[PDB]
RNA sequence: UUGUUGAUUUUGUGGGUGGUGGUGCAU
């Protein structure tokens, strides 16, 4: 086995050697090749040569542009019977609902654990509003029940697709639609509580879209709120704490 | 990048005339239309791959 | 019919058989080659330059190339193909087209004849 | 004939490719496009010698610098002859990888790898083994939908082949907007083939490649036919259905909406 | 955008795909 083994590798040795040989063989041709390229193309060029398309030729072209005018399909995919739909719809309620039991027994999604947290805590056209101020403003005009409307087509206008960075602007007005959310829960309403329940729970419906897409947005604006309300509580007391408030921790539980 | 290379390769005076301030590539497949890039110790084709003296 | 929509269906002619040079770059190296046989080139090109040195290659006595003038870039790149049809059919996406330059006819029409009676 | 320093010198660039298969090409075969008898001087270089190696980086070097009609000579008769000799002369009938990369470079110029390849192999015989190999190289590389279209009206107006419907199928996979033109003439392919006067396609015996580009079309293009066109297909596969693929189609025709 | 070239690519957002995959079975 060693004797027949050695032979193998001195065989594998062998070739490589014979290989590395042909290599060096033919960079050496290469190398005498492109020192007598100019002399070689300048006869070529000596020698050049002096200076209909068929039918399925002509038929190409002609399609093509035929083609460009012509207008183009949607395309579409194969549909899902119902059963595989409830099936998919099912397997993801699962998979949702045991995440949902894992978490509340303790799993933490950085799946650290509760105990690995309690480590050392004791010792120690349209215009896209980046600012609360600015929705106003661009609302100034409009009615209560006209919210919606603006605010909708906000997002429409600057889908992600439409152009780059309107993730950015859209996740930067999901913190900026809470605060008018929790801004006209403030305002009077008794006088038209319908309207102001038609706009309410409308613009809510919108940040739960938003937030779908824009969680990380809007968890950073609420987190700022929580420390915002606290310090108003740190000095004015209850008097800080408004309808607002009431209405901004419900949806929380909502999103 | 380069914006309107095109323009600069060729000059028009206030008649209209038009003059060619690079070199054509003499290459026969190349043809007429092909200017050489002007470097400083030759003249380049990028079609063809080609070099020429600058003074030839 | 216009001149105007003479030169329409002529470009997108010239379209179907590979005959137009399309781009400043393109427009020159045909005049350059003697293988222009129409121009058409934009008014509201920015820079006087492109005019200038366009019309200069036309006007050379050795080859004589007619000229045409355009208001828009931006139509003439729609008749040149640039442009994209829509669900609706409308062009969209349209890329402006300072200068196009015909290489061939491909086919003989009426339109063809009114455009070259137009230049005699 | 070339100047005999040429040719001496060319046929040493033959026997370097032969057994190139690493490093800088020789200078002198880097030029060959920029040559107007370009196709006198590759014959010096025994193109059916070249390597797999060379294969690819002589396509990386052509279909770059030639002319789009020239393009179309070197694709068609070298990398189209070697993409068959290879397959007819390998034990399993199977493809070098080189080879295989050669026809992905020859397809970033969609009308020379038409006309060079896919049209003139369809119809110079083509077998199932060649449709499938050129297939996934169409199938895996992206193609413009303009020029697809036009090629895939080709297929469909061409004489019935089981390799030419797969190249059918393949389009039809790849999920293009096609012009409605083109669905049209989709649509009128899988017309040519129900029982009415008509030819002899109406009787011809069906593959399952037939229906499964039947489904493909009918999952993908439903919406856009015409009430009258997709009345006339659920025909078709009332007359020329299979048995387990004739339900779906009908499944997907019947549910899209007309234009 | 290619390597000079001409819309073949590049960018952002969505997004279907196991497939020059094997192995046996039934003319």
């Amino acid at each position: 086995k060693a004797e027949v083994m050695k032979e193998v590798i001195a065989k594998s040795k062998f070739y490589k050697q014979e290989r590395q040989k042909a290599q060096g063989i033919m960079e050496d041709q290469i190398d005498n090749l492109d020192d007598n390229f100019e002399d070689v193309m300048s006869e070529l060029m000596m020698t050049q040569p002096k200076k209909p398309k068929t039918d399925l030729d002509k038929e190409y072209d002609i399609k093509v542009k035929e083609l460009q005018l012509d207008k183009r399909a949607a395309p579409s995919d194969r549909t899902k019977t119902e059963e595989e739909k409830n099936a998919e719809a099912e397997e993801k309620k699962r998979e949702l609902e045991q995440q949902r039991l894992d978490r509340m027994n303790g799993m933490i999604e950085l799946e650290r654990g509760v105990e690995d947290l309690d480590d050392g805590f004791w010792e120690n056209s349209i215009s896209c509003p980046r600012t609360h101020d600015a929705l106003l403003d661009q609302v100034k005009k409009l009615d209560l029940d006209d919210h919606p409307k603006i605010v909708k087509n906000i997002i429409k206008a600057y889908q992600p697709k439409l152009a780059e960075g309107n993730k950015e602007k859209l996740g930067k007005f999901t913190a900026v639609l809470l605060r008018h959310i929790i801004f006209l829960s403030n305002q009077n309403y008794l006088k038209n509580v319908q309207s102001f329940k038609r706009t309410q729970n409308a613009l809510i419906s919108i940040l739960k879209s938003l937030s779908e897409k824009y969680n990380r947005e809007l968890s950073e604006e609420c987190r700022d709120y929580i420390n915002e309300m606290q310090a108003r509580y740190k000095k004015n007391h209850f008097d800080a704490l408004s309808n607002g408030d009431l209405v901004f921790f419900s949806i929380i539980g909502i999103l | 990048k380069v914006k309107l290379a095109v323009l600069s390769y060729y000059k028009v005076d206030a008649e209209g005339k038009v003059t060619k301030l690079r070199r054509e590539c003499s290459n026969p497949t190349c043809g007429a239309g092909v200017f050489l890039a002007n470097h400083k110790d030759r003249l380049y084709c990028g079609k063809c791959h080609s070099v020429y003296k600058v003074n030839a | 019919v216009t001149i105007e929509d003479a030169l329409k269906v002529v470009l997108r002619t010239a379209l179907v058989h590979d005959g137009l040079a399309r781009g400043l770059r393109e427009s020159t190296k045909a005049l350059t080659r003697g293988e222009a046989l129409l121009v058409v080139l934009v008014s509201s090109v920015t820079e006087a330059n492109i005019i200038k040195l366009v019309e200069g290659l036309a006007n050379d006595p050795e080859n004589k190339v007619p000229l045409i003038k355009v208001a828009d870039a931006k139509q003439l790149g729609e008749w040149a193909g640039l442009g994209k049809i829509d669900r609706e059919g409308n062009a969209r996406k349209v890329v402006g087209a300072s200068v196009v330059v015909v290489k061939n006819w491909g086919a003989e029409t009426d339109e063809l004849s009114m455009i070259m009676e137009h230049f005699s | 004939a070339l100047p005999e320093k040429v040719i001496k010198a060319y046929t040493t660039v033959g026997s370097i490719l032969k057994t190139w298969t690493h490093g800088k090409l020789p200078k002198l075969f880097k030029v060959i496009p920029s040559l107007r008898n370009w196709q006198d001087v590759i014959y010096v270089t025994n193109p059916e010698e070249w390597s797999p190696h060379v294969v690819y980086e002589a396509t990386k070097l052509f279909v770059s610098n030639l002319t789009a009609k020239e393009s179309q000579k070197f694709i068609n008769l070298i990398l189209l002859e070697r993409f068959r000799d290879n397959i007819e002369t390998s034990e399993d009938h199977s493809l070098n990888y080189h080879i295989y990369r050669a026809v992905k470079k020859s397809l970033y110029k969609p009308s020379a790898f038409f006309k060079g390849f896919l049209f003139p192999l369809v119809e110079t015989g083509c077998n199932v083994r060649e449709a499938t190999i050129a297939g996934s190289v169409l199938a895996k590389v992206s193609v413009p939908a303009l020029h697809s279209s036009a090629a895939l009206s080709y297929l469909l107006r061409l004489p019935f082949s089981p390799p030419t419907t797969v190249f059918i199928k393949i389009l039809l996979d790849k999920k293009y907007a096609l012009p409605y033109q083109t669905v049209d003439d989709c649509v009128y392919y899988f017309m040519r083939f129900r029982i009415l006067s008509n030819g002899e396609d109406a009787t011809r015996v069906l593959p399952v490649i037939w229906h499964k580009a039947f489904l493909t079309f009918a999952q993908r293009y439903k919406n856009d036919i015409t009430q009258d066109q997709r009345d006339f297909l659920l025909e078709t596969v009332r007359q020329r259905g299979h048995k387990d693929i004739g339900p779906e189609i009908r499944r997907e025709l019947l549910a899209g909406a007309s234009r």
